[PDB]
């Protein structure tokens, strides 16, 4: 019953990126005076089945020009690497238990900007082009800090094993022991994803915004997984299901109130803020995650 | 650049040079060489202009493809023997690529075509440093590992060196392609005795680094790159023409010069292991080096050639930095020939 | 044979992208032939070197290179027979070098700090 | 002493971060070389047992080593325990 | 602003005692683990030896059988001249059965997720 | 065995694809790039299949090297180009043999 | 040439390296150490020319070890025997090599 | 050149130990406090001959000497070792701190019994 | 094989969504009517690269803890990030970190 | 009112419910009952390979107790 898993983690994914614009939308509204959606459906719920349909009933614009190739390879590869990014979480068993599952992680998500390389180069447009080539350089430029905020995080677990991260958290939450990396994380995800204050830039249409909501929703479960771990229980697995679920819900509203909230960065200010903010205070809270478990005798077990 | 920047990359290059010299894992080699090539791309581009730009890339795509065909015989090497200490090579395809890897390091013919031109595109310091201490990290890889080479293919090279750069010189009025043919000639007479004695490579090394250290510091003293541009040197320092002139005779191989010293021992030392043939046609070549050395003489110190009235202006001022050594390399280059016998030392 | 299928698709993508046509198209084939190794390289028994391959190869200098091009216009037999115990014996291996590799680490570390100095003068220009 | 102190208070104004940044980075530098607890982790990591303990064969010369697991002689981790 | 700062260097020094705390219990836990696997080694070591010896003695006789009137065929011979044992490689025990415990034998670990 | 041979022989083909030099430079820093891919596989298979542990160190110093070459080489492309308006292989012919 | 800086200083930077037999971590053995542990003590203070003649059977022994190019042309030919012989028709496995037999832990 | 010599197959029969991987996890520790000196033996001449062929005898002996005591916890302690190692199979990595408990029943019953 | 089926079937599922949307509405009838080249980003990209080596460098670091030569291993692991933090400080005052 | 968002949230956390409980489920069910046992470090695959030559049935979780060992 393999198949069986693995459509049964596929499918409600994309129920839920599906029905999390309509959440978005309504809270934009609320916290904007007003309501979102609630015609379409008895309080909107019918709204993104709406939204799909005009969707795929609508011509799709072929630049009649580009190569076709990598137009079509793009979506592609978006949407299998971030449906391909959820199998290693547990929840609190995952779909495939990987030793090096963190690794995997950052390998999937340091391939995800291929996708808008190749989207920018077959667009057939300078002006596309210079557009992919800054969303491409504010994404490999954060996920450098990304990445060593990660390793300093899991100096703390023993290995790169996804599941070992319930046990080190076990009575305390990781954000007691580093809350100022997982600001940095936090901030690291956002920019990641091109959301608000970092947003600078038919059917494919579609694609790619399934994509970019998956991976929305994929690094909030991954950040709570990280920084917030839920208890456990071996002979009761849906308290610990639910409790990972309603923290990773929680940061996917507190992702949208930061988009209501506030202004966007310029390009040279938010490179400016990885490069001069965020890499030195990492690079200090490395080292400092380096001599701690040494410092105290608290080193953990695995090796 | 910065003179900290430059001290710094200067001391990188010689410190990968020294890291392939004391190292005895092939890793550590292979990291020595790249950490030479890394810090020696800044000093040929010091002086930014399209040719120095074009050099270095050629250099770098010289380099960069002899290095990885060095990892593919380490990793070969490896594969048939778990071993990674340099010693005998333990497979001859292997020792092949080696060979051929360290050859183009070097610039031995049929390898030779990027030194011309790297030396004509850089400037008179950074060809200085290119023709004498890029040499010594690959000759002493190859002396490690001499036992093991196949001679046919090491006298196949040195030979078609030595023609090569003979040929080649005969063709040049600049002079730094003069240098590079030069270098490839004494190349050749190095490695062609590799096989049976790594004394007389070490002792030849030495004697063409102090004598192209001399002739490049006498370029530099006269700040000439043409043959013409050198020919007006007599009108302001005739010394200096002198001491090039008879610098030049002893880079020719004539006695009683101390460029007579490597190629006499050589040839002995091929004669006492019955070889003689070669020798001979190593000799006759050399000739050709002679006769370019002897065009540059008559062009300029034993002729004297037209001068301009603006030289008038240069009669009354002075060179400002004076670089130190160049007598006594002078000296080295040309009067050592007595002391032959100390090469017992292992130089 | 699985592995020899995984070998035979390697070397089809490097005469692929050997015949060097349109140099996007011949990273595409660069692309499609790492990941065949590096998938080798998993199947074979090193997690870790092979998402090393996947993660710094692929999505650090292949990212760059078709940035830059971009701003431009059998098997089975020869296996072991025991186990490794309690750990991993690559990743004990790899993790050897901060405490056997002290020189390895001097002189790498050296080298990439002298890279960054050589890329800035490099590109300097003047 | 002056100038440094004017020096910190300027830079602790108008440049907090690189002030945090060199704080924890020089007492991570430092820390441990002073903390007791440095050696505690090292005997933790050496009582970790990796492999199989192969015994030694007995010739009557060896007092110090046990011949049973619940003999006294040999290292202790009653230490560990207490931490 | 100082008593920011404090609170937040309090919750720093709160969870390093706790993560202390727990990272050593979780040293003992597994010294505790590895100390139960070296308690059942010795079992295991004997019966791999057992098992490894009968799946040698086994090819040795379909050897026997099969390389009958092969001429100049030397059954049991060995490919090393030194006498000492050797272990062998996964190809001379499971190299006369079937795919599917061949398969098995070879990738079975690395393909268990 | 045969899995060895492959990877030799996608060496072969890098360093053939990178002597052949049709143009664009980049083709040529591609082809290096592919023979160091090459030697990276090769010796990993080597070092993993005789339990050479300490050995494990050598493939990622190697490719960390390696990537620094690359970086090198890039920019000596940028450069080029910023003269010529183009990375052609042909547009390098001011020094001559 | 070469400047033994190591061996002069008693430095040890690289030589932790070179063979497979030389400390490995956790005391793990190399795949071949036991006739890699022989060649290197048969050629010991012997120099490299005696040492290729005279220790030719330990080298050769290694190479076997790390090639295992005897052992596979042994096994082809047994399994190349038996397939002709089943092609023919007159051998049949016995139920211990066609997934019939009892396992044992 | 040489012929590799091997037992027979009848001197490799022995009355093997048929228990799961849970079940020795839970006895481990009261089976090397009490197994130890056939295990040591067999480790010793194990790595001193490193050869399986000269280390036949010790293994029969080892399993000789598990499965009487397995035999004497199944005459002595039954039920709260099944209790034991149920707690120890149901987890996924087996770990001995989950149910404590029923170790200490356990625990007491050998203390009471043997 | 088991994550080699569920990357498959990830494949296979976006390849027929998107084959899907993009043939959906190609059924019905309708109308069916440079130079610059920016040497910052190209120093961004390169200073990724050599960062990432880094990273590559200091990724074993979680294995590296268990040793029992902690001292060789903090000293060794503290010269990688103050390396690290070194190129970091020579790119930012040579004013190779501006825009 | 702000509870009229609740509902869609509602369905969100449905979906999510899905997978994870989904997992738990078929683990149990291919595991007779039990957690699926993990492997890594090759030791515990080991011990994974002998219970199913154990069992007598190829399934490593049909778990032989004290009453086999006669
Ligand atoms: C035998 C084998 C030998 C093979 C060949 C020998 C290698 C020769 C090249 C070495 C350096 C190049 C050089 O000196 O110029 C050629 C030089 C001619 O001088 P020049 O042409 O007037 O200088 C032009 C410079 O390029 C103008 O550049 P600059 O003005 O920027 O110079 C800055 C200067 C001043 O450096 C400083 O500012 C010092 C500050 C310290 C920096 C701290 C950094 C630490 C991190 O530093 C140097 O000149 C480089 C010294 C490197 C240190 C080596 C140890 O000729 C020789 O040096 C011949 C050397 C004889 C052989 C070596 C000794 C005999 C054995
Ligand atoms: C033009 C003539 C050449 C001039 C050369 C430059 C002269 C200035 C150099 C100043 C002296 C440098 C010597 C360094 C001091 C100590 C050296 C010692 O530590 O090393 C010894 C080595 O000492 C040197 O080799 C001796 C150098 C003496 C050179 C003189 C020979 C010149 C040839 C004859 C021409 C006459 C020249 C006389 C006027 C200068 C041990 O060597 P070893 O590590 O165990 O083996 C490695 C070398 N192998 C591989 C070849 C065996
Ligand atoms: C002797 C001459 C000194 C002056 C000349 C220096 C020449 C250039 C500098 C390079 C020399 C490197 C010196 C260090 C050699 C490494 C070996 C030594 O340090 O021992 C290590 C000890 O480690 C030391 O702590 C290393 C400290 C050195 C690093 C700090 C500064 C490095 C700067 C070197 C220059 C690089 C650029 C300069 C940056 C400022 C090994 O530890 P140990 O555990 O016993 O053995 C391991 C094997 N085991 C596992 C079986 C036990
Ligand atoms: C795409 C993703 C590539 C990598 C996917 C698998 C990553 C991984 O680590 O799983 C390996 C997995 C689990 O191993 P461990 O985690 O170490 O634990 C098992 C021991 N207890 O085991 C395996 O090696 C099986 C997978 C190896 C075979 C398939 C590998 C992928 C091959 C892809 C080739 C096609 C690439 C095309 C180009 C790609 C460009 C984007
Ligand atoms: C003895 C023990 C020692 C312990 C060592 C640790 C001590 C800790 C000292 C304080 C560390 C705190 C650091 C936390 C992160 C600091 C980064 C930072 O300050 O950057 C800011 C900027 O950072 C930002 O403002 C980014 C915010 C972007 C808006 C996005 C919304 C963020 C607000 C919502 C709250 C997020 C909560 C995260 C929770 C995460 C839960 C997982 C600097 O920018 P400038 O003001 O322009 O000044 C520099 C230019 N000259
Ligand atoms: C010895 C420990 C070292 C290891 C820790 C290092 C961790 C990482 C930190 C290094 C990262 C790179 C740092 C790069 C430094 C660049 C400095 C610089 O040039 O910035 C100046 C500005 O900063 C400066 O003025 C220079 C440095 C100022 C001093 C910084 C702190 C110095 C030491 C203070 C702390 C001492 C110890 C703290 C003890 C407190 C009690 C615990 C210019 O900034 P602009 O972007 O141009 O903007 C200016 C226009 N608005």
């Amino acid at each position: 019953m393999f198949m069986i898993n693995i459509l049964s983690l596929i499918i409600p994914i994309l129920l839920a990126v599906a029905f999390l614009t309509l959440v978005e939308r309504k809270v934009l509204g609320y916290m904007q005076l007003r309501k979102g959606p609630n015609v379409v459906g008895p309080y909107g719920l019918l709204q993104p089945i709406a939204d799909a349909l005009k969707l795929f009933t609508k011509e799709p614009l072929r630049p009649a020009t580009s190569s076709i190739s990598m137009f079509i390879i793009a979506p592609i590869l978006a949407l299998s690497l971030a449906l391909t990014m959820w199998v290693p979480l547990p929840m609190p068993y995952p779909l495939i238990n990987m030793n090096l599952g963190v690794l995997f992680m950052l390998a999937m998500s340091s391939l995800a900007v291929y996708s808008i390389l190749w989207s920018g180069w077959a667009s057939n447009s300078k002006y596309a082009l210079i557009g992919a080539l800054r969303a491409v350089a504010q994404t490999i430029s954060y996920e450098v800090t990304l990445a060593i905020i990660l390793l300093s995080v899991l100096l703390m677990n023993g290995s790169y094993t996804l599941s070992t991260l319930i046990t080190t958290q076990e009575h305390i939450w990781m954000i007691f022991t580093s809350w100022p990396l997982a600001m940095m994380w936090f901030i690291s995800t956002l920019a990641e994803t091109n959301r608000a204050p970092f947003d600078l830039t038919a059917g494919p249409f579609a694609m790619f915004f399934m994509a970019e909501y998956a991976n929305i929703i994929m690094m909030n479960a991954f950040t709570a997984i990280l920084f917030l771990g839920a208890s456990h229980d071996p002979h009761t697995p849906e308290l610990y299901t639910i409790n990972f679920v309603l923290k990773t819900l929680a940061l996917t509203i507190t992702f949208l109130w930061i988009r209501a909230s506030y202004p966007r960065f310029r390009y040279d200010q938010l490179m400016h803020l990885l490069w001069k903010s965020f890499l030195p205070l990492t690079l200090a809270l490395c080292m400092w995650h380096i001599s701690l478990p040494i410092m105290t005798a608290s080193i953990p077990p695995q090796s | 650049m910065n003179p900290i920047i430059y001290t710094t990359l200067i001391m990188t290059v010689m410190s990968g040079t020294m890291l392939v010299m004391i190292s005895s894992h092939w890793l550590l080699i292979w990291i020595g060489f790249e950490m030479n090539l890394l810090a020696m791309i800044p000093v040929l581009m010091k002086n930014f202009n399209p040719r120095a730009t074009e050099a270095a890339t050629k250099y770098f795509l010289t380099q960069a493809t002899a290095s990885m065909m060095l990892m593919m015989a380490i990793i070969i090497n490896l594969l048939y023997s778990g071993q990674w200490t340099i010693t005998k090579m333990f497979n001859p395809v292997a020792m092949t690529m080696m060979t051929m890897a360290l050859a183009m390091k070097l610039g031995l013919s049929p390898f030779h075509f990027w030194v011309p031109e790297v030396t004509q595109g850089i400037s008179l310091q950074a060809g200085l440093l290119l023709l004498t201490w890029q040499k010594l990290a690959p000759l002493s890889v190859l002396c490690q590992i001499s036992q093991s080479i196949n001679p046919n293919l090491m006298l196949t090279m040195a030979m078609l060196s030595i023609l090569i750069g003979g040929w080649g010189g005969l063709n040049q009025t600049q002079l730094r392609k003069i240098m590079a043919y030069s270098s490839i000639a004494h190349m050749g007479w190095m490695t062609a005795v590799l096989p049976y004695n790594t004394t007389m490579t070490i002792l030849n090394l030495l004697i063409y680094i102090t004598m192209t250290l001399a002739m490049f510091m006498l370029l530099i003293h006269s700040s000439a790159t043409t043959t013409l541009s050198l020919s007006h040197t007599w009108n302001k320092m005739p010394v200096i023409t002198s001491l090039m002139m008879v610098t030049l005779l002893s880079m020719g191989g004539l006695p009683p010069l101390s460029g007579f010293m490597p190629k006499w021992m050589i040839i002995q030392e091929m004669t006492k292991n019955e070889s003689i043939i070669m020798p001979t046609l190593m000799a006759m070549t050399a000739l050709l080096n002679l006769y370019f050395y002897m065009r540059l003489a008559y062009s300029s110190s034993l002729t004297m050639f037209p001068s301009t009235n603006n030289m008038k202006m240069k009669w009354q001022f002075e060179h400002t930095k004076q670089m130190k050594l160049l007598p006594t390399m002078i000296v080295l280059s040309t009067l050592v020939l007595p002391m032959t016998p100390a090469l017992s030392s292992l130089n | 044979y699985i592995a020899f299928i995984l070998s035979t698709i390697f070397v089809i993508g490097f005469v692929g992208f050997s015949s060097k046509p349109s140099p996007i198209y011949g990273g595409l084939g660069l692309i499609v032939s790492g990941g065949v190794g590096c998938g080798i390289v998993l199947n074979f028994g090193g997690s870790f070197l092979g998402l090393m391959v996947f993660l710094i190869y692929l999505g650090g200098m292949l990212v760059v290179f078709g940035y830059t091009t971009a701003m431009a216009t059998g098997d089975w037999v020869i296996y072991d027979t025991g186990d490794s115990g309690f750990f991993s014996e690559e990743a004990m291996g790899i993790a050897a070098l901060y405490s056997y590799g002290t020189w390895l680490v001097i002189v790498t570390g050296w080298s990439l700090l002298i890279g960054v100095v050589v890329i800035m003068e490099i590109t300097r220009g003047n | 002493a002056g100038r440094i102190a004017s020096f910190l208070k300027n830079a602790w104004a108008k440049e907090p971060v690189l002030v945090a940044s060199f704080a924890i980075g020089g007492l991570a530098i430092i820390l441990p070389s002073l903390s007791p607890y440095t050696n505690y982790a090292i005997r933790i990591n050496r009582a970790t047992p990796y492999n199989y303990p192969v015994p030694l064969r007995d010739d009557g010369n060896m007092p110090d080593v046990p011949s049973h697991p619940q003999d006294p002689q040999g290292p202790s981790l009653e230490w560990l325990k207490n931490l | 602003g100082y008593s920011m700062f404090a609170v937040g260097i309090g919750t720093l020094l709160f969870g390093y005692w706790s993560m202390m705390k727990w990272n050593r219990e979780r040293r003992r836990l597994q010294i505790e683990d590895f100390e139960a696997r070296i308690a059942l080694m010795p079992l295991f070591q004997a019966e791999k030896d057992r098992r490894v010896l009968q799946m040698l003695r086994e090819n040795l006789e379909e050897e026997a059988i099969i390389m009958k009137d092969v001429p100049d065929w030397k059954v049991g011979e060995s490919v090393f001249h030194t006498t000492r044992w050797v272990t062998p490689m996964m190809g001379e025990l499971y190299g006369l059965r079937t795919n599917e415990e061949i398969l098995s034998a070879t990738y079975g670990f690395i393909w268990y997720t | 065995p045969l899995v060895y041979m492959n990877i030799i022989m996608a060496f072969a083909i890098a360093l053939a694809g990178l002597l052949m030099y049709r143009s664009h430079l980049m083709s040529s820093l591609l082809c290096l790039e592919g023979m160091m891919l090459s030697l990276f596989i090769m010796s990993t298979l080597i070092i993993l299949n005789t339990h050479f542990t300490l050995a494990n160190m050598m493939p990622i110093i190697l490719l960390v090297f390696a990537a620094c070459e690359a970086a090198l080489g890039l920019s000596l492309l940028v450069m080029v180009s910023n003269t010529y308006g183009t990375d052609y292989v042909q547009n390098l012919n001011l020094l001559q043999c | 040439p070469f400047f033994d800086v190591q061996k002069r200083l008693g430095l040890d930077l690289d030589r932790w390296m070179t063979i497979q037999s030389a400390e490995q971590p956790h005391k793990i053995p190399g795949r071949c150490h036991a006739f890699e542990k022989e060649w290197i003590e048969c050629a010991h203070g012997i120099g490299g020319i005696r040492a290729e003649k005279e220790c030719k059977i330990e080298f050769d022994d290694f190479v076997e070890c790390l090639l295992r190019q005897k052992t596979m042309k042994r096994l082809s030919a047994i399994k190349r025997q038996r397939d002709k012989l089943i092609k023919e028709g007159k051998y049949t496995p016995p139920p211990h090599h066609l997934g019939k037999e009892d396992p044992r832990p | 050149p040489g012929i590799v010599e091997l037992p027979t197959l009848e001197d490799l029969k022995v009355q093997e130990v048929k228990v799961s991987s849970s079940v020795l996890k839970a006895a481990a520790h009261h089976y090397g406090a009490q197994c130890d000196k056939p295990n040591k033996e067999f480790m010793l001449c194990r790595w001193e001959e490193k050869d399986p062929r000269r280390c036949l005898e010790e293994g029969k002996l080892v399993n000789q000497c598990a499965l009487d005591f397995f035999r004497q916890i199944k005459r002595h302690c039954a039920e709260p070792f099944t209790e034991y190692w149920t707690c120890i199979d149901y987890s996924g990595l087996q770990l001995f701190r989950h149910c404590r408990k029923q170790q200490a029943k356990f625990d007491e019953c050998v203390l009471d019994k043997l | 094989m088991n994550i080699m089926l569920t990357l498959l079937t990830n494949v296979t599922l976006a390849s027929l969504l998107v084959l899907i949307a993009f043939w959906l509405p190609q059924l019905n009838a309708y109308s069916e009517k440079r130079l610059p080249f920016s040497m910052k980003f190209f120093l961004v990209a390169i200073t990724f690269l050599l960062f990432d080596l880094e990273i590559a460098l200091l990724l074993p670091l979680p294995w590296a803890s268990q040793t029992n030569n902690l001292k060789t291993m903090l000293t060794m692991a503290l010269f990688l990030l103050i390396l690290l933090a070194a190129s970091l400080a020579y790119e930012w005052t040579q004013k190779g970190l501006e825009w | 009112m702000w509870f009229e968002i609740l509902p869609g949230i509602a369905v969100m956390a449905a979906c999510l419910f899905i997978p994870g409980m989904a997992t738990a489920h078929i683990h149990k069910f291919t595991n007779g009952g039990k957690e699926k046992r993990v492997a890594h470090f090759s030791y515990q695959w080991n011990l994974m390979e002998r219970d199913r030559r154990i069992s007598g049935v190829n399934r490593y979780h049909v778990t032989k107790g004290l009453e086999n060992i006669d």
